[PDB]
């Protein structure tokens, strides 16, 4: 029993306390309304989910692998000294080699988000 | 070069627009070209069979794998030509066959993969390296993302293709779990006659050959190269298939395995069978990728393979990339295009084509009959040096199987070249658009190696002599 | 070795006998490479080496991969038929 | 449009000044992320020359003598 | 006092088929994902218990923080119908999953044993009784952890596979852009 | 490559069984191969402790049943 | 590192003396535990004549 | 503590509002008092009704009144 | 080895050891005062630490039996080296080892009572401390007048023993 | 500074965690014995402070600069019995 | 284990009650700088404001709507307060003076701060609404692209102590704060910070969904007072990351001839103290960057999620991916390569 133990495990077995407190004191008698939930608003049986840009679900699926980099640097932060100018030319090339997929992700511009009701910009022109 | 050129086509392709494709592919064509020119020298090291070990000893460099990269590089350079050369200037054309942004960097990765593949040593290089594979050829089957058909192939053959790395992974751990080591190098006489040791192989042996095609697990990559586009499936139907086989044929994991033996008669039975009632040709083909994949899995049992298996996976690439190209050049007289990803399905929409071209179909024939292994054609040696092989070796059952088989896949073969000098109403007479003249050298070069290669194949033996013995 | 083998095991018969959803067939293949890892570092562990647990890390990192690989796959699907049903991948 | 790419093979000096003018965050980070395997190139090797040169290494374990055994006494028994 | 932590082996191995089942048969697939998470939590503590807690927190910080975080990602944005879990359905599983159940878990123990008669070799398997003893050295005279050493392997012996996960991490990025994003031109 | 690396960066439980097969390896060919089986015997038996547990399977026994 | 150097060499010794010792006792023990059979304790599960500990026990209780 | 923790809900409707927000000002400064104004009524304990209703606005004030916990 | 996991009894043995190896006394000092008498045990027990880490590797796995003579004179050297700086040098050794255990066994928290140490055992003793492996160009840090990393609290009766000292010309 | 009537919640803040900062190094300091506290601790102090317990009675963290060791040092030495990974 | 016990509540009362006076400090200094005053009324000064609201919380109704969830609407707050509490136990407040005394310290904290993020992920779960459910996402990315700028500045440290040890990345500023060679770091952690607290000017979700019916936390009762303790604890622990990586902790200037001066011999009078001046250095750290918190609040406005992730992924990840090459660059020019510990 250290204390670390004691902290880690009594933070949970114990954080219901003032769950328990406010569900013993505090009133519970709900209505219709009350179990509403907001001023207006409704949606009949149309689909269960709202058309969304590429961009929401690339920046999640793009921190997986820049992520996965970071965290294996950390081999080389806690060998630095051990691979002595050897694997810091080694981790220099894994560095640049993940930068190539950075520019690529930056010259074509995946986490932007377009516009469909551009603004207008041709001439008016008259045929005479 | 590979890195080099993934490392420059990345940058390149991300400064540059949509209609700048076709170029840098054919830019990375050339590319290839120079370096099987000026490099393929390299040869020279392998004399006497010299063997290397590079990366520690994470690779293995012989003339073996040698020789599977220079194939690897001739078949992708043939790709990238269907690719970077428009068949013909039309707008159907230009609807067809267009090449993705990022195609060209995903094939790169896959033939780097399919090297390492080939090139390993030590099983971590082996499963980064299939992955690698993998991963690349699930994003390619999925890159023509507005087909319906492609998608449902991308998710299938993402989960497949993860059981099996799921069962290799297995196979991996637990013969480390056992010798305490990745390396098959640390096998031998004594280890392999002291530890019953077969489970564990004959496990990593099934996860790699069941991700091609091998029975009872085929329907699924049937399907998959089936509904693939045309130009896809010609790459993902071989290049796969010659990167596992040559890693099985280089390591010598299942001599006499009876497993193998009941497996290969099966997808031996299989492929020439369930071949006979197909009407569409992207499933014909494939399973005659099957049965070939039979007929090498044949050799996985002998310890002394070499010869056989580089003649056959060498002319059963070129067969296959004369036949590919032979249905595309078809498409220009089919009257009906089914999809813009799959314009030609049926084999009866061939129907004809002697009255329209008639040399395309000599093409067809001089394939169709080394397929079949009608001499003086290539095919016919393959199966004649597989066969002193497995007769030296003392397979004999397999041996009257291999020429039922070699007898059923005929009739399936024959079915296009039956429908193709059939007669047709409507041929024919003037077209002032011309097929490209890059293509047409390619496939007439394949069909020309097809047909006069026999001629040189003391020289080849000779050849093999000194780097292989 | 015990904890990965059923781990493994479980996760394979729920891949082949799911007829629900693909989330469960994702998972499968997950909780799949989590028992090898496991199996992996036990022995990593009683061989006192290395090699098992550099095997684990590269799997971590491929397998991070795959999951990113496999839903933007799943995500073209989406594209274009709008519904992932119960069955048909 | 008003400040758009001049293009780096049209001039590169110049496309240098537009790009610290107009794309600072991409311009500097290249900077920081080339400065640094040059210098290693380039500074390296006058610092050993000039500056000071390249400490002696660590243990790291034993330094097991590689010679043949020889005969000692003192603090036997008895 | 001293046999209470014992079976804490034993009881992740039972928590491990707890949680695998509930994934199985939870209704929504949110509660599959969270009972995913619950199994890296449950496999993380025997990776403490064994003597790998610097595996224990890698796990947390990259399966449950981005994996499970990308899965519960896609299903708040995605429309993932699912069947619940059925007799009418499912029974029909329940021969060949007891089959296989059988035969899988006992392939699985025998296949790490060199004996060449087949039922030692589970045999073998369950032979788990005997404790190991752990004498102390004074050699090492370095703080090299796994870290460290993973590092040290990792960029001196085998550089090779870290620049080729280099390649990897590249199609994750490259990849998913292919297949997700539009081009306009 | 990482073959003999042990957690802490040195030489492995069993390496020097291991190390002694290997020499005897290289003393040898393919027909003189079957002198290194004690010495492959050895490796695995470090490796995974077969006949230790089973003489100690037999010690126990002899203190199970012909004492109880 | 210098001062754990020079420090190895009498830890180690004391070290190795408590291994001879225990794993000296250990065969005296199993040799009163096994009397009346024809069981050869000191007979080694390794074919080379080095000295090896037990590297397995019986657990306590 | 519910004096001094005096939670209302913004149901500003017309030109009241301007005195609400002038007593969240500094001359005269509402979280001296503990007063905060919340945006939805789940959180709220008050609701000052600012303003004139309308008989297109009622069952919104009766919907965010029966909305605030007891 | 590694360390234990999960689960682990210790269990002594009562039982002595064989009566064809000769008693040898222990060395009895605990971590501080070991890390502070270190060097001098490297300056005086090079030959015999080195005779029996070669006889340890010259046996090739039984080094365990092989070498207990050569372990014995390791002890007895290093007991000798302990009972010499007990008998001679004892208050600057506690000062020593006293700083170390106020600190985390950092030997740049000390370097006020190393100084009077090695002074006393140079020359009472003559054995000085040297960290070998370096060149003539490069300083030892436990020399340098200014170093960059110094201890949070100095140690008081170091610190009032070196101003002593030096007001004694001890130094 | 001005405001003190801003700053009395951040000197309530400074004060209750400095107080128990040191609060915390006093029971600390208790618990070692009249020594600060050991960090960045490794295999070797680990092993060292095993054998310390051997050498003291069993008194935590004392040390001792005698230089030979009672006789029941030979005796007190400690082996690890481990339970079966699995 | 008595001791342990008595040291685990001295730490967890000071930490939650100086997490109920950041609440007023956060109120009186936004006030101050706004020309005006409060809370000063609900006890002497103020004082007893965060209590007040703490007891009216406590006795409110727990409401939870028709086509809700329970048990994620409830334990979600629950969650989030554990993993912000769990992750003070590595921090220290001394040398040594910790309760988790971790060698791998550095990746507990990095490990327990990725499973904050379930938080706002489950929220958007409780309820049958589909624009809340795109209000989860749009945090939750903003959450996750933080991250990584977090744990590059770790790594970047770390490049300078070769060790995951909390108190050894501290001890090793005696010479010099990480924020001298890296000042630019420390505005890119701070503004990191301010983000993965979803704090203001990075306020958008909870700014956007004010405005709509739902996206934000409709939360009443003890699930409000849990998500509260949440905020304004995370704010700490993430300027004690500042604090131990880039402002040297609990250290200041060395008070060796001052404690030669008052004292001849260890004491516990001496301990006292030495505690005493280390923890009030953490602390008036903690309290400069918690202003600092504050005054960010108080000046700026707010951004869009364009303009947000655009700012990451666009402006801040490339100049750490240029240090990521430029700090070991520096390194093996100096021959200065750092050992293990
Ligand atoms: C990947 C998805 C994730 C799930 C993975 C599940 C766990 C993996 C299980 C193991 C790996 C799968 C292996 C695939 C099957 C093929 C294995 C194989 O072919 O190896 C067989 C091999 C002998 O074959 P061979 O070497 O070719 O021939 C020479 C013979 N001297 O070697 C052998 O001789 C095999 C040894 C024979 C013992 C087989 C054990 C079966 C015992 C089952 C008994 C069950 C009890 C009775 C029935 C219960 C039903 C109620
Ligand atoms: C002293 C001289 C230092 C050299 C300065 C180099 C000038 C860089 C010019 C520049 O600003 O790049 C602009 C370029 C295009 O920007 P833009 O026209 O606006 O279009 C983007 C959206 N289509 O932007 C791009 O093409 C993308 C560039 C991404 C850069 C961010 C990553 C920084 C990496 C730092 C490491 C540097 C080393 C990289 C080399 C890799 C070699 C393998
Ligand atoms: C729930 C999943 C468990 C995560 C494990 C967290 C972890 O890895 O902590 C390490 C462990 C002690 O490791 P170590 O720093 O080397 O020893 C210090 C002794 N106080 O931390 C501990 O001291 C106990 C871990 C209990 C879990
Ligand atoms: C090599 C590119 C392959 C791409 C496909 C084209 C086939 C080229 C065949 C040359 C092989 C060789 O000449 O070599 C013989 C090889 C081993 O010799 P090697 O180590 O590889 O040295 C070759 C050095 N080169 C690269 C400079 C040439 O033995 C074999 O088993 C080859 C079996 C293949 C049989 C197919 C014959 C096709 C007919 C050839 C009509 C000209
Ligand atoms: C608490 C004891 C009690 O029982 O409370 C007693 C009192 C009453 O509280 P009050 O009326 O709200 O404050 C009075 C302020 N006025 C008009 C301005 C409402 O507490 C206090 O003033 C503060 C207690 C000391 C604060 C410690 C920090
Ligand atoms: C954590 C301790 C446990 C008990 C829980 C305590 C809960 C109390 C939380 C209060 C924290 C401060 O949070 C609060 O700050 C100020 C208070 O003026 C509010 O701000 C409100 O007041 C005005 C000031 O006139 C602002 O301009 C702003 O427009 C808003 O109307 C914030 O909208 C709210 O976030």
């Amino acid at each position: 029993m250290n204390t670390f133990i004691i902290f880690i495990i009594l933070i949970p077995i114990v954080g219901f306390a003032l769950l328990a407190v406010n569900i013993l004191l505090a009133v519970y008698k709900p209505y219709n309304e009350k179990l509403g939930a907001f001023e207006c608003g409704l949606t009949s049986f149309n689909q269960t989910r709202l058309a969304f840009n590429a961009a929401f679900i690339l920046v999640a699926i793009l921190f997986l692998p820049f992520d996965l980099e970071i965290s294996t640097l950390l081999p080389y932060v806690m060998s630095i000294y051990l691979v002595s100018n050897y694997g810091f030319t080694i981790v220099l090339l894994f560095l640049l080699i993940l930068i190539i997929g950075f520019v690529y992700e930056i010259n074509t511009n995946a986490l932007k988000i377009n516009k469909h009701n551009k603004p207008n910009t041709d001439s008016l022109i008259y045929k005479l | 070069m590979l890195i080099l050129a993934i490392i420059s086509l990345i940058t390149f392709v991300s400064m540059s627009k949509l209609s700048d494709n076709r170029a840098i592919i054919r830019l990375i064509n050339i590319y290839l070209i120079l370096v099987l020119v000026l490099d393929s020298f390299l040869y020279l090291l392998f004399l006497n069979n010299q063997t290397y070990t590079v990366m520690g000893e994470l690779l293995i460099f012989n003339s073996f794998t040698f020789y599977i990269d220079m194939l690897i590089y001739f078949i992708m350079i043939v790709i990238s030509s269907l690719y970077g050369y428009n068949l013909y200037n039309n707008n159907l054309y230009k609807t067809l066959f267009e090449p993705k942004k990022e195609l060209i960097i995903l094939f790169l990765i896959n033939i780097l993969g399919a090297l390492l593949i080939v090139h390993s040593n030590d099983f971590i290089t082996l499963f980064v390296a299939i992955e690698l594979q993998s991963y690349s050829i699930y994003l390619i089957t999925a890159i023509y993302n507005s087909s319906y058909k492609a998608s449902k192939a991308s998710m299938l053959y993402f989960f497949m293709g993860g059981i099996l790395s799921i069962l290799i992974a297995y196979s991996i751990n637990t013969y480390y779990s056992v010798l305490n080591s990745y390396t098959l190098h640390s096998l031998d006489s004594l280890i392999i006659n002291t530890l019953d040791l077969n489970l564990i192989l004959i496990a990593l042996s099934l996860g790699l050959l069941f991700k091609i095609g091998i029975a009872p697990l085929h329907k699924w990559l049937i399907s998959i190269y089936e509904n693939t586009p045309i130009l896809i499936t010609i790459y993902i139907s071989l290049i796969p298939k010659i990167s596992i086989l040559s890693y099985l044929v280089l390591s010598n994991i299942s001599i006499n395995s009876l497993v193998i033996s009941i497996l290969a008669i099966l997808t031996l039975l299989v492929g020439s069978v369930g071949g006979l009632l197909q009407i569409k040709i992207k499933r014909l083909l494939a399973f005659s990728g099957l049965t070939n994949a039979g007929y090498m899995m044949l050799l996985l049992l002998l310890n002394n393979n070499e010869f056989s298996y580089l003649y056959y996976i060498t002319q059963y690439s070129i067969s296959h990339l004369a036949i590919f190209m032979i249905i595309i050049f078809s498409i220009y007289y089919i009257n009906y295009i089914n999809n813009q990803y799959n314009p030609i399905i049926y084999v009866n929409q061939l129907k004809g084509l002697i009255h329209d071209n008639a040399y395309l179909v000599l093409s067809m024939a001089i394939v169709v009959f080394s397929f079949i292994g009608i001499p003086p054609l290539l095919g016919f040696f393959g199966k004649l040096n597989i066969l002193m092989s497995i007769l030296n070796n003392g397979y004999y059952f397999i041996s009257i199987v291999l020429i039922v088989a070699s007898l059923i896949s005929a009739l399936y073969y024959l079915y296009l070249l039956n429908v193709s000098i059939q007669d047709k109403n409507n041929i024919l007479i003037n077209s002032n658009e011309t097929v490209s003249s890059v293509l047409s050298y390619i496939l007439s070069s394949l069909i020309i190696l097809i047909t006069f290669g026999f001629i040189y194949n003391s020289l080849i033996i000779d050849i093999f002599n000194v780097y292989f013995n | 070795m015990f904890i990965g083998t059923i781990i493994l095991v479980l996760s394979f018969l729920g891949f082949v006998f799911n007829r629900r959803n693909i989330i469960l067939a994702f998972i499968c293949l997950e909780t799949m490479l989590l028992g090898i890892n496991l199996i992996l570092l036990r022995n990593s562990v009683l061989f006192d080496d290395i090699s098992g647990s550099l095997f684990a890390i590269v799997i971590i990192i491929l397998a991070g991969v795959e999951s990113a690989i496999g839903l933007s796959l799943l995500v073209s699907y989406y594209r274009l038929r709008g519904v992932i049903n119960s069955y048909g991948i | 449009m008003i400040n758009a790419n001049p293009g780096f093979w049209n001039g590169p000096f110049r496309y240098l000044r537009w790009s610290a003018h107009n794309r600072p965050h991409l311009f500097f980070a290249f900077a920081i992320g080339i400065a640094g395997p040059v210098a290693a190139l380039t500074l390296t090797p006058l610092r050993r020359k000039y500056l000071y040169p390249d400490h002696s290494p660590l243990p790291q374990s034993y330094p097991l003598p590689q010679r043949a055994r020889e005969q000692l006494t003192g603090f036997d028994d008895e | 006092m001293m046999y209470l932590t014992y079976y804490f082996i034993e009881i992740t191995i039972f928590l491990a088929i707890l949680c695998t089942i509930f994934i199985i048969s939870a209704k929504n697939p949110m509660v599959s994902i969270l009972y995913m998470i619950a199994l890296f939590v449950i496999a993380a503590m025997y990776l403490y218990l064994i003597g790998l807690g610097i595996f224990s927190l890698l796990y947390i910080m990259i399966y449950i923080g981005a994996i499970a975080v990308l899965f519960l990602f896609i299903i708040t944005l995605l429309d993932i119908n699912s069947t619940e879990l059925s007799v009418k359905s499912n029974i029909r599983d329940l021969p060949l999953v007891l089959i296989s159940l059988i035969v899988l878990t006992i392939s699985g123990l025998m296949i790490y044993s060199n004996d060449s008669i087949l039922i030692n070799k589970l045999l073998e398997a369950f032979g788990n009784d005997y404790n190991t003893i752990i004498t102390q050295d004074w050699f090492n005279i370095e703080n090299t952890t796994l870290l460290t050493t993973i590092g040290n392997v990792l960029l001196t012996n085998n550089a090779f596979i870290l620049l080729v996960l280099a390649i990897v991490l590249l199609l994750g990025i490259i990849g998913p852009i292919s297949i997700t994003m539009k081009h306009k031109e | 490559t990482a073959a003999g690396i042990s957690l802490t960066g040195g030489r492995n439980r069993c390496f020097s069984e291991w190390q002694s097969f290997m020499h005897c390896t290289a003393k040898t060919d393919a027909k003189s191969r079957a002198q290194c089986l004690p010495n492959f015997e050895d490796y695995m038996e470090c490796l995974h402790h077969t006949k230790e547990k089973a003489r100690l399977r037999e010690i126990e026994s002899v203190l199970k049943q012909k004492k109880e | 590192l210098w001062a754990r150097i020079y420090l190895m060499p009498l830890l180690q010794a004391e070290e190795d003396r408590q291994t001879v010792r225990r794993s000296i006792a250990q065969l005296e023990r199993e040799k009163e535990i096994m009397k009346g059979t024809g069981f050869d304790v000191d007979k080694s599960v390794y074919n080379d004549g080095k000295f090896h500990a037990p590297a397995l026990m019986i657990p306590p209780k | 503590a519910r004096q001094g923790s005096f939670w209302p809900v913004t149901f500003g409707l017309a030109c009241c509002a301007v005195e609400m927000m002038h007593v969240s000002a500094p001359r005269y400064d509402q979280d001296r008092l503990g007063i905060i104004f919340r945006a939805s009524p789940r959180q709220s304990d008050i609701m000052i009704v600012a303003g004139t209703l309308t008989n297109k606005m009622a069952p919104v004030l009766r919907q965010v009144y029966d909305q605030m916990p007891e | 080895p590694r360390e234990a996991a999960a689960h682990w009894v210790p269990f002594e043995d009562k039982a002595n050891m064989p009566d064809n190896v000769p008693d040898v006394v222990e060395v009895g000092a605990t971590s501080a005062p070991l890390l502070s008498a270190s060097y001098f045990i490297g300056a005086k027990c090079k030959p015999y630490n080195d005779d029996f880490m070669l006889c340890r590797e010259e046996s090739q796995g039984s080094g365990a039996i092989d070498c207990l003579k050569e372990g014995r004179r390791v002890t007895r050297c290093a007991v000798s080296v302990i009972e010499d700086i007990n008998k001679s040098c004892l208050d600057e050794f506690r000062l020593h080892w006293q700083c170390l255990e106020q600190n985390n066994h950092q030997l740049s928290g000390c370097r006020k009572a190393e100084a009077l140490l090695n002074k006393c055992v140079f020359t009472k003793l003559n054995l000085e401390k040297k960290i070998p492996g370096l060149r003539p160009d490069e300083e030892p840090v436990f020399l340098k007048k200014d170093p960059w990393i110094k201890p949070a609290v100095d140690d008081f009766k170091s610190v009032r023993a070196y101003a002593e000292a030096k007001k004694n010309g001890t130094l | 500074a001005i405001p003190f009537e801003a700053l009395l919640p951040y000197g309530i803040i400074f004060g209750l965690l400095t107080a128990g900062g040191g609060a915390m190094q006093v029971l600390h300091v208790y618990r070692n014995g009249g020594v600060r506290d050991r960090f960045a601790i490794d295999q070797w102090d680990s092993q060292m402070m095993e054998r310390d317990l051997r050498l003291n009675g069993g008194q935590g963290r004392k040390q001792v600069d005698q230089a030979t060791a009672p006789e029941a040092f030979k005796h007190n030495h400690v082996w690890k019995s481990e339970r079966p990974l699995i | 284990m008595i001791i342990n016990i008595v040291e685990i509540l001295i730490f967890l009362v000071c930490v939650l009650f100086s997490v109920a006076y950041l609440t007023v400090a956060e109120r009186k200094t936004l006030a101050y700088m706004q020309r005006r005053l409060g809370p000063n009324f609900v006890g002497y000064y103020g004082l007893l404001q965060a209590f007040a609201d703490a007891v009216k919380l406590l006795l409110k109704e727990i409401v939870l709507p028709k086509e809700s969830n329970y048990i994620i609407l409830v334990i979600s707050p629950l969650i989030t307060l554990i993993t912000a509490l769990i992750g003070w136990v590595v921090i220290p407040l001394g040398p040594g003076i910790t309760l988790g005394e971790l060698n791998l310290g550095i990746l507990f904290s990095l490990a327990i701060g990725s499973l904050g993020v379930f938080g706002s992920l489950l929220s958007g779960w409780s309820s049958n609404s589909k624009y809340s459910l795109l209000g989860s996402i749009r945090s939750t990315a903003q959450l996750i692209s933080y991250e990584l700028i977090l744990t590059s500045i770790f790594i970047i440290i770390i490049m300078f102590v070769s060790s995951l040890n909390i108190t050894t990345i501290i001890e090793t500023q005696r010479v010099v704060w990480y924020c001298i060679p890296l000042l630019p770091l420390l505005l890119i952690f701070f503004i990191a910070s301010v983000a993965e607290t979803a704090r203001p000017p990075f306020d958008l979700t909870e700014s956007e969904s004010e405005l709509v019916a739902g996206y934000f936390t409709e939360y009443s009762g003890s699930p409000f007072v849990f998500f509260f303790l949440a905020e304004y604890s995370n704010i700490i622990l993430i300027s004690a990351f500042n604090g131990y990586l880039l402002l040297g902790g609990y250290l200041s200037f060395n008070y060796s001839y001052l404690f030669n001066i008052l004292f001849n011999d260890y004491s516990y009078v001496s301990f006292l103290f030495e505690g005493l001046i280390n923890s009030s250095a953490y602390a008036i750290k903690l309290v400069f960057l918690m202003f600092s918190f504050i005054w960010v609040r108080a000046a700026f406005p707010r951004f869009t999620y364009d303009n947000l992730i655009n700012f990451c992924w666009i402006i801040l990840l490339p100049l750490l991916f240029g240090i990521f090459l430029i700090i070991p660059s520096t390194l093996y020019i100096f021959d200065s390569f750092p050992t293990l510990i």
